[PDB]
């Protein structure tokens, strides 16, 4: 249980909190968006014709 | 800042920690009830402090202190709630169980298994202060399921008794009901709202509430004993008297009143949950209250006078009066504490007889539990300026004037002057007339535990009403202009169930014989309901499960249909092939017919 | 402590106790006892344990992810450049939960904070929570227990061909 | 993974060159060591799953059902050592044997990262599990139960084989890695029909499913209590690790296919809830209560959300966990009175408080009761289903009665009311016995605190 | 027709529980003593009319319809002593009702707590081991050919031996442990 | 035990319903075994179906806590009929007459209230009023639409 | 005169209302004579081997035997298929798993239908 209850960061479950600490304070500041809605850049992706 | 949330989480630990002493021991507790007595006296002390706080300023907190597990976009952290209820909840409950502790430290003394009585109250109580401490409802159904299975166990309490077990396991069915609403409610703020915390709920006010409101209304009926889930809490009084006196008359049976409670910002925009449960908490009380009308074993009595109780604050409920409602919840729970502690003070001294019929003559026999019972009885029939005027009269007041059902207020009218009968018949025949026990008298009551905690529950029971509503910050607008024929209309309808049924005591010392009517046999046989119900259905379940599910499908119809066809094939098939002769000429001619099949029918020479 | 900008707080104001009755509260006098028997005891141990954190300083670090090319850019059954853009698609996924859960904490302690007005004060975080929440449905939704980029990738096809015909149709 | 099979392996030579009476307290030493180094295989993270070489990886959904399996085998070295002290020296060290061979192949079957090769340990395990249930149970229908035990699977398994060499016909490889990018969608068509039930239907005989489940409470009645530990609490985790790893080939038929499947889960959780009701054997109404709760993983794993995925691994921990308890106190009343009836001995908190206390614990854990992992992931199907359906919670939350109506039941038949006049025999509980509770229960009651370890791969 | 002792129920039984049944339901339907005794006092009166009536079958057809008019007007919940079945009290003991055997089981250093209760306790059981033969073929040689007809136990006929199954009897626990 | 002690296939023969009678410790003329349709009862006896509650408490039973005698042919349902379970004690009361009273009060009662849903009591009083165009910001409103102007007049 | 008890299921009729007590003829008589014999061997026999000092285990009740092997091992070899167990077989088996299939496929088909249209309310709804 001692092992157990000081495991190292399981599943990074701790440090995709922190990186989304830093990430909000990123685009807050810019004045961007918080999420788009497209999760690839419609740029670069093809559709068929239709 | 540093203070409030350093005692209540004191308050906790301090409650928790005797759980651990008596989980660690090796010789025999001295004195272990008294300990954990003194142990609540102090986290009472340790929880009547926040509650001047929250007096003086309106602080409120919300502590999320540990950080259970993040699934997703769902976060569930140990979140402590601290508000009105909370704080107005906690100190009053805590005086109850010091009381109650102090009453079953007298009563509860010859039994060999009072340090585990003791743990298992403890227990309750702890499970308790998590339910209404609660933040998000997963703590809340945590609280919930512990105080269900504590009831459980306490009402299972002398498990040598059939009827004990029954009534215990009856009462986790009504409230495997109540968590079916429960979890149906939870389900819908889950997929809907995206949250747990009551916060986002109150926060993001959903408008088509009607399925999670249904749900809490189930989750209430299972919980606080209201009408088609009721008889568990009558039977729940063939458990010891101090279980009783806490859990089924002033602590665990007004849990689902207070989960309603806390859910009031949901609740004030519908209109149909609102008709729904108004309707629902009338129905409870004028059922109950001809239930208690004539009934003779007095904790049935009492049990269907708390039940009643719970169906009024239901009504004032439903009437968007909520923290009237509350109110009631602390001057009921301590009056029916109190009234429960003198019946079963005078239950011992009759030696365990809680027959009505075989009383009397003890207005003069046991004076202070008579005064006790005096006073209780008046504060539960609406005496004004004791305990019960400051919540009764302004509920039965703000029901009177506003726009409600007629037949509910009309429903709730006749309810309370049926509280007034039974607790004037309660009066008349437990003590007053002339004795009718054995004539071995052993009445005593000079101890001093029984003394000291009727005479705490006895001054509750006077000011503590008073006190509350003079310290409670409004919340909502008083109706004070009404005409004069509202205004006294509770008093009046409390006058004359008094006078009708002392009439009708007076008419039972006549010499006249009636045969038993209708009406009496249907409020005695407690309206037909545990007569049927327990008893029909029960036998269709069992039955289909023998019958249909058990011998039917699963012993001989799904064993039929896969196994023993293809084994009774494979063994047809192995006996037609294997029963050959052993003649060499009918083999030879076989090979001939397979050679004539091959060469012309199948065209194998292709 | 924490960062202030992106775990916003108001400015607070409290009042100024101003008496009016001279019979004295009992709210001052339990201030003053927990000052002297709880908080100097506690805040004496707390600074020998910081003084003792003072003699070994040691350092942990954020670790950092370049960028990799995602899945876009990856061709047609070629495990070795698909395999970097779904764990970089899982990253992401786990960055943005956590941003969703960042902006439920904002709403839930405005909605704690500011009272029985909470319905006024707080329409700022109710509407970036409505818009966060906007954007994860149409991100991450409906993907299944056995998600993958590509899955996301098919479905914001769908999305942006549904869009296109919706706007030839009121053209 | 081969710093756990090769210790696995050596256990062997360990249990034949012993003592003559001292191979209990090696191999139960030796195993619980093995357990103790099982805990390294916590190193997950949070998009990469771990990969140990080109054979065996563990990703988060195989490492729990890992160490219940190394953690659960000194448990049943402990639990099966009073039934065979009458027992020869060789045909003792022949059990020890077979359980180890048993844990070996389990331990070889999650770590697989071909398919074909995460089948073979998935049938061998069947030839270990018919020896002990044909060779050391106790009464003469395990005979009969040797045989429905075994052709039921083989009739689910020996078709699925054959549809998984078409995958290998057909995507070139069955490595899980290389599945999970070559993935393509399956179109509507009879063809791919009796392919989805070539590749379910083996997994729902071993879960069991409801209609083919008529094997389970013959093999758990008659086996002895290693056998029952062996079946209720990983044996039956099988069909559900085998469903999560082919359910990935299976999209998008799955939507339309699952519906009869899934209705007869629904209703045989209460048929089999009603007949745990009206059950007069303790070793049935545990059995029954372990095909109800595989019946509700069966409807998670089907409906196929993450929730459903998380309650489904929680539920398979929990219950299995919560059968073991069962099942060893069963035994424990079994050795004690010699008979399986229920009505038989009565009244037993007079006469053993701690074991009360302890069948106290295992019907409130058997119920779910909050805050244990039963109710998490009880939980969490209830509204992955209700997400699925909103009628579907009437359906759940019947059963949820049923089940506080037998559980209590259980206890109440055995542990209350008045003893028995004519029952002389009742020793007090021994030191192993409670042991063996206490070391059953305490790991359940602690994972509550830390539940992020058995919430499956997508955490 | 339920009896340990006998196989059926005399016309006189009959009469003598229907009294006493109906007198107890009588006193449950009046609370008070006085109106009580007054009752009671009626119903004697009714059940001393018809005394001495040697009809046989017109004492049956009177015992019916007294059972029908006792049905008829019986109380829904009538008063049941606490220590009766279907009371408040019933069987509330029997969780303390720990048997005799049990102390065969306890351990020698907590059986050194009581010396001389274990010395009686020795010396009972020598008693009993030696008298059980004893006793054994006295209910042998007493019982009739084809089993005994009814459940009547004989006593002990003789001079120093004790009346066969007297263990369980004897050495049960009190009502109040 | 034994193998012709077992409970076995439906006697038709009385010589095998004597057998069969002996075997379960009962009279030939009291054993009324269950009809052979093909429910899989068998030979076990037709007991006549109460519960153990209308048993004797007073008698001196081998297992009090049920009410049942040691060697006695138990009932198909036994599990049923315990006293913690279904009861069939004689009601004071005929069922028919219980079932029909409640089902009328709980519909009438039920009726009554939807009438009295339908014809609600008030007060006579007009629609409370509250200033600011009936509290528009504060009721959630956003600020850039103005409000549709509502005026209030004293009475 | 007075309402006589009607006999239910569920609620017996009264022993002392039994109008077959009553009777005193020659053969209920003998009945009850030796209906009481087969009790009083029975229970001699179980009293007999109840109070043996030398016995410690278990009084082994045929009757219990008896009664678990009939409720379990012998259901199956005292079973004919014919119409009315075919009947109740059809009914119990595959009646509410077609009714339960029809009413989760209509209720999928209408909340899937208001999905792709767009009517039904999925605002907040991002954990599923
Ligand atoms: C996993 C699959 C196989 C299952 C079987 C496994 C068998 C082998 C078992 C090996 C050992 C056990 C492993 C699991 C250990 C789980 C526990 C654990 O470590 O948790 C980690 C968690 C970690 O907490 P955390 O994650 O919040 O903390 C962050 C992490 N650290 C610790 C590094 C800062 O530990 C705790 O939560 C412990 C908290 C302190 C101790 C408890 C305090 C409260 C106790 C109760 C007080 C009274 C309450 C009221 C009582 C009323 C009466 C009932
Ligand atoms: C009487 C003797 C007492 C101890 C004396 C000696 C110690 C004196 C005091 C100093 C203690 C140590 C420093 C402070 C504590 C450590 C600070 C810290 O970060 O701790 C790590 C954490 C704090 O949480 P956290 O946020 O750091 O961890 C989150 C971890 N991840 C991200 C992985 C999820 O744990 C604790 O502080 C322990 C809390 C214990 C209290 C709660 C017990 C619950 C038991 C029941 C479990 C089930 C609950 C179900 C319901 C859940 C809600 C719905
Ligand atoms: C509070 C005010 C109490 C005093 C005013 C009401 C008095 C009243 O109700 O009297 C009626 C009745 C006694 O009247 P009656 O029964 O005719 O006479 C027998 C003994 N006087 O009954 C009483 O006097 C008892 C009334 C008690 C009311 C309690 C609740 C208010
Ligand atoms: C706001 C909405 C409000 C809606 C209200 C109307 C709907 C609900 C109506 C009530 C339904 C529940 C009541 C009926 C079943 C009661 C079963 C039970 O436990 O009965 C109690 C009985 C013991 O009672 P008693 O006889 O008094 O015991 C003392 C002995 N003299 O116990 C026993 O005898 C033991 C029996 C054990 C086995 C019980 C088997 C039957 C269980 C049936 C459960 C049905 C649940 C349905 C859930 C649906 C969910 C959608
Ligand atoms: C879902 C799966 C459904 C099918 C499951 C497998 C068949 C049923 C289970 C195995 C056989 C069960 C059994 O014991 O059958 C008994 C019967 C007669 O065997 P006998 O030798 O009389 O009995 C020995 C005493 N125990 O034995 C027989 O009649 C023998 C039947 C053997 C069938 C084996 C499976 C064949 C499958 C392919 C058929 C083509």
């Amino acid at each position: 249980s001692t092992f157990v209850a000081y495991l190292p960061d399981y599943r990074m479950q701790e440090w995709a909190r922190r990186e989304a600490e830093r990430l909000v304070k990123y685009r807050e500041a810019h004045g961007l968006p918080l999420m788009e809605s497209n999760c690839f850049d419609p740029s670069k992706i093809q559709l068929p014709e239709d | 800042m540093n203070l409030f949330s350093s005692l209540t989480l004191v308050t906790l630990i301090l409650l928790t920690m005797p759980i651990a002493a008596i989980n660690f021991n090796t010789h025999k507790f001295t004195n272990y009830p008294l300990y954990v007595k003194t142990t609540i006296s102090c986290a009472f002390i340790t929880s009547m402090i926040p509650t001047m706080m929250f007096i003086h300023t309106g602080q409120e907190m919300i502590i999320s202190n540990w950080h259970w597990l993040t699934i997703q976009t769902l976060k569930l952290s140990l979140s402590f709630k601290m508000d009105f209820f909370s704080m107005m909840f906690v100190p009053v409950a805590l005086f109850v169980t010091w009381s109650i502790m102090e009453f079953s430290m007298w009563y509860m003394h010859s039994d060999p298994n009072i340090n585990q009585f003791f743990k298992y109250l403890l227990l309750f109580l702890i499970t308790m202060l998590i339910l209404v401490t609660a933040n998000n409802l997963f703590q809340l159904f945590i609280g919930w399921e512990g105080v269900g299975i504590m009831s459980f166990l306490l009402i299972g309490w002398w498990y040598g008794r059939t009827d004990a077990n029954t009534a215990a396991l009856q009462a986790i069915l009504y409230n495997r009901i109540g968590d079916i609403g429960f979890i149906l409610a939870m389900a819908w703020f889950l997929i809907n709202l995206n949250t747990w915390d009551l916060q986002q709920i109150f926060m993001l006010n959903p408008n088509d509430s009607n399925l999670p409101l249904m749900g809490l209304i189930l989750a209430a009926t299972g919980k606080s004993a209201q009408f088609g889930l009721h008889p568990w809490l009558p039977s729940a009084m063939e458990g010891p008297t101090p279980v009783s006196a806490l859990l089924h008359s002033s602590t665990m049976v007004v849990a689902g009143i207070f989960l309603l409670i806390r859910f009031y910002p949901l609740t004030e925009n519908n209109k149909f949950g609102q008709s729904i449960m108004l309707c629902l908490g009338a129905m409870t009380t004028l059922f109950t209250a001809m239930c208690a009308l004539t009934q003779n074993d007095i904790k049935k009595i009492i049990a269907f006078s708390t039940s009643s109780q719970l169906g009024l604050m239901m009504v004032t409920i439903g009437i968007n009066q909520p923290h009237l409602a509350f109110l009631h919840i602390c001057t009921h729970a301590f009056f029916k504490a109190m009234l429960f502690m003198c019946s079963g003070s005078i239950i011992h001294s009759l030696n365990d007889e809680q027959d009505i019929r075989k009383m009397g003559g003890l207005f003069k026999a046991m004076p202070f539990t008579t005064t006790a019972l005096i006073i209780g009885s008046l504060a539960l029939t609406g005496m004004p300026f004791l305990t019960g005027f400051y919540s009764k009269d302004l509920i039965i007041e703000s029901a009177n004037t506003s726009y409600t059902n007629a037949w509910a207020l009309l429903m709730t009218l006749v309810a309370t002057s049926f509280t007034a009968i039974y607790s004037t018949r309660i009066i008349f025949f437990a003590l007053l007339g002339q004795p009718r026990f054995p004539t071995l008298i052993n009445i005593n009551e000079n101890n001093p535990f029984l003394i000291n905690s009727i005479k705490r529950l006895l001054i509750g029971s006077l000011f503590a009403g008073f006190i509350i509503s003079n310290n409670i910050p409004p919340m909502t607008i008083p109706q004070m202009t009404m005409p004069h024929y509202l205004k006294m209309t509770a008093l009046t309808v409390t006058i004359l169930g008094f006078i009708l049924a002392l009439e009708i005591s007076n008419t039972t010392h006549y010499l006249k014989f009636n045969y038993p009517s209708n009406t009496f046999k249907f409020s005695n046989l407690l309206g037909y309901y545990p007569t049927i119900m327990h008893r029909l259905t029960p036998y269709m379940n069992l039955t289909m499960s023998q019958k249909s599910a058990s011998s039917l499908l699963d012993l001989i119809w799904l064993e039929t249909i896969l196994p023993k066809t293809i084994s009774l094939a494979q063994m047809k098939m192995s006996t037609t092939i294997t029963s050959q002769k052993g003649l060499i000429k009918l083999y030879f001619l076989s090979f001939l017919i397979t050679i004539l099949i091959s060469t012309t029918l199948l065209n194998f020479h292709e | 402590s924490w960062d202030k900008d992106v775990y916003p707080e108001p400015p607070r104001r409290t009042p100024a106790p101003s008496p009016q009755t001279s019979l004295p509260n009992p709210i001052t006098y339990l201030t003053k006892a927990f000052d002297l028997l709880v908080d100097r005891p506690v805040t004496l141990v707390r600074e020998f344990i910081e003084r003792q954190h003072a003699k070994n300083k040691y350092y942990y670090y954020h670790r950092e992810f370049r960028r990799v090319p995602d899945i876009t850019e990856c061709h047609e059954k070629d495990v070795l450049c698909m395999f970097e853009a779904e764990m970089q698609w899982k990253r992401d996924y786990k960055v943005d939960q956590e941003i969703v859960n960042i902006i439920q904490e904002r709403l839930k302690a405005c909605q704690q904070r500011e009272g029985e007005s909470h319905r006024q004060n707080c329409a700022k975080e109710l509407q970036q929570f409505t818009q966060v929440v906007k954007a994860y449905q149409d991100r991450y939704h409906d993907l299944g227990a056995h998600y993958s980029a590509r899955k996301c990738l098919a479905k914001q096809k769908q999305r942006m061909l549904a869009e296109r015909k919706a706007t030839k149709e009121a053209a | 993974m081969l710093k756990y099979i090769i210790p696995t392996m050596m256990l062997m030579p360990l249990t034949w060159l012993s003592k003559n009476s001292m191979i209990w307290i090696n191999t139960t030493l030796h195993s619980l060591l093995i357990s103790l180094t099982s805990l390294l295989l916590l190193n997950q993270f949070g998009d990469n799953s771990l990969n140990f070489s080109l054979t065996f990886f563990s990703d988060s959904l195989s490492t729990p059902l890992l160490i219940l399996t190394m953690w659960l085998l000194p448990l049943m070295l402990m639990a099966s050592q009073h039934h065979l002290s009458k027992e020869n020296l060789a045909r003792k060290k022949l059990f020890i044997s077979m359980l180890i061979l048993l844990q070996l192949f389990l331990i070889m079957t999650f770590t697989a990262t071909e398919l074909i090769f995460f089948y073979i340990m998935f049938e061998a395990t069947l030839v270990p599990t018919l020896i002990i249930i044909t060779r050391w149970g106790n009464q003469t229908e395990r005979l009969n139960a040797g045989l429905y035990f075994l052709f039921y699977t083989l009739a689910g398994s020996l078709p699925l084989l054959v549809a998984l060499i078409y995958i290998q016909n057909t995507m070139g490889s069955l490595n899980f890695l290389i599945l999970q990018y070559w993935v393509q969608p399956m179109p509507n068509s009879w063809s791919n029909t009796f392919m989805w039930l070539a590749c379910m239907m083996a997994f729902m005989v071993k879960m069991p499913l409801y209609g083919l489940h008529l094997w389970l409470p013959k093999a758990h009645v008659e086996a002895p209590i290693a056998g029952s530990m062996v079946l209720a609490a990983i044996l039956l985790k099988l069909g559900g690790y085998g469903m999560m790893r082919i359910t990935l080939l299976l999209n998008p038929i799955t939507d339309f296919m699952a519906y009869p499947f899934i209705m007869l889960s629904l209703w045989g959780m209460i048929m089999t809830s009603s007949i745990c009701l009206r059950q007069t054997d303790l070793k049935s109404l545990i059995a029954y209560s372990s095909v109800s709760h595989m019946a509700l993983v069966i409807v998670a794993i089907l409906i196929q959300t993450p929730w459903s995925y998380m309650g489904a691994t929680a539920l398979m921990i929990a219950h299995g966990l919560t059968s073991s308890m069962l099942f060893c106190l069963a035994n424990s009343n079994y050795e004690r009175v010699h008979s399986r009836t229920m009505i038989l001995a009565r009244g037993l908190q007079t006469l053993l408080p701690l074991m009360a206390a302890w069948w106290l614990l295992a019907s409130l854990t058997n119920l779910a009761l909050p805050p244990s992992i039963n109710l998490i992931g009880e939980l969490f199907v209830v509204m992955s289903t209700f997400s699925w359906s909103n009628i579907t919670i009437i359906l759940m939350g019947l059963n949820m009665v049923i089940t506080a109506l037998y559980s209590l039941y259980m206890l109440i038949t055995t542990q209350r009311g008045k003893h028995t006049h004519h029952i002389n025999n009742i020793l007090p509980s021994f030191t192993r016995e409670n042991a063996l509770m206490s070391l059953h229960m305490l790991p359940l009651l602690l994972l509550s605190l830390n539940p992020k370890i058995i919430l499956g791969p997508l955490y | 027709a339920f009896l340990p002792s006998a196989a059926y129920l005399t016309h006189q039984q009959k009469v003598l529980q229907l009294y006493k049944r109906a007198l107890r339901h009588l006193e449950s339907r009046c609370v008070h003593r006085d109106k009580y005794r007054y009752f009671a006092c009626l119903l004697r009166a009714r059940f001393d009319e018809h005394k001495n009536e040697k009809d046989m079958v017109k004492a049956t057809q009177l015992l019916r319809e007294a059972e029908k008019e006792f049905w008829h007007g019986q109380h829904p919940q009538p008063y049941i002593f606490p220590e009766s079945p279907g009371g408040t009290s019933y069987e509330r003991y029997e969780c303390y009702k720990v048997p005799e055997w049990c102390l065969d089981d306890w351990h020698p250093s907590e059986k050194a707590m009581y010396p001389d209760y274990f010395a009686k306790r020795e010396q009972w059981k020598k008693l009993r081991r030696e008298s059980w033969e004893r006793e054994v073929k006295q209910l042998q040689e007493e019982t009739p050919v084809g089993g005994p007809r009814t459940e009547a136990l004989p006593p002990a006929r003789k001079q120093g031996d004790l009346p066969p199954l007297w263990w369980h009897i004897v050495t049960r626990p009190r009502e109040r442990p | 035990i034994t193998k012709d002690m077992l409970p076995g296939p439906y006697p038709k023969t009385p010589e095998e319903r004597a057998a069969a009678a002996k075997k379960y410790n009962m009279r030939v003329e009291d054993y009324e075994p269950y009809p052979d349709d093909g429910m899989g009862y068998g030979d076990y006896p037709k007991l006549p179906d109460r519960s153990q509650q209308e048993r004797d408490p007073w008698y001196d039973w081998d297992h009090p806590d049920l009410r049942l005698n040691w060697g006695e042919p138990m009932h198909w349902d036994l599990d049923m009929y315990i006293r913690n379970r279904v009861d069939t004690s004689p009601t004071p009361v005929n069922w028919n007459l219980m079932c029909k009273h409640l089902f009328g009060f709980v519909a009438f009662m039920l009726f009554m209230f939807w009438v009295g849903e339908t014809y609600p009591t008030y007060q006579p009083v007009g629609p409370k009023q509250y200033p600011y165009n009936n509290l528009y910001l504060e009721r959630g409103g956003d600020p850039n639409k103005e409000p549709e102007p509502v005026v209030h007049y004293e009475i | 005169s007075f309402p006589k008890y009607e006999p239910s299921r569920l609620a017996s009729l009264p022993t002392t209302l039994d109008p077959a007590e009553y009777d005193i003829s020659s053969e209920t008589r003998k009945a009850q004579a030796e209906r009481l014999a087969i009790r009083s061997r029975l229970k001699r026999e179980y009293q007999l081997q109840y109070n043996d000092p030398s016995r410690r285990g278990v009084v082994e009740d045929p009757a219990l035997i008896r009664w678990t092997c009939a409720r379990s091992a012998n259901v199956y070899p005292n079973f004919r298929p014919n119409t009315k167990t075919s009947l109740l077989g059809a009914l119990f088996g595959i009646g509410p798993l077609i009714f339960w299939y029809y009413v989760f496929k209509t209720d999928r088909d209408r909340k899937e239908k208001l999905i792709q249209e767009g009517k039904l309310d999925r605002t907040f709804n991002i954990s599923y």
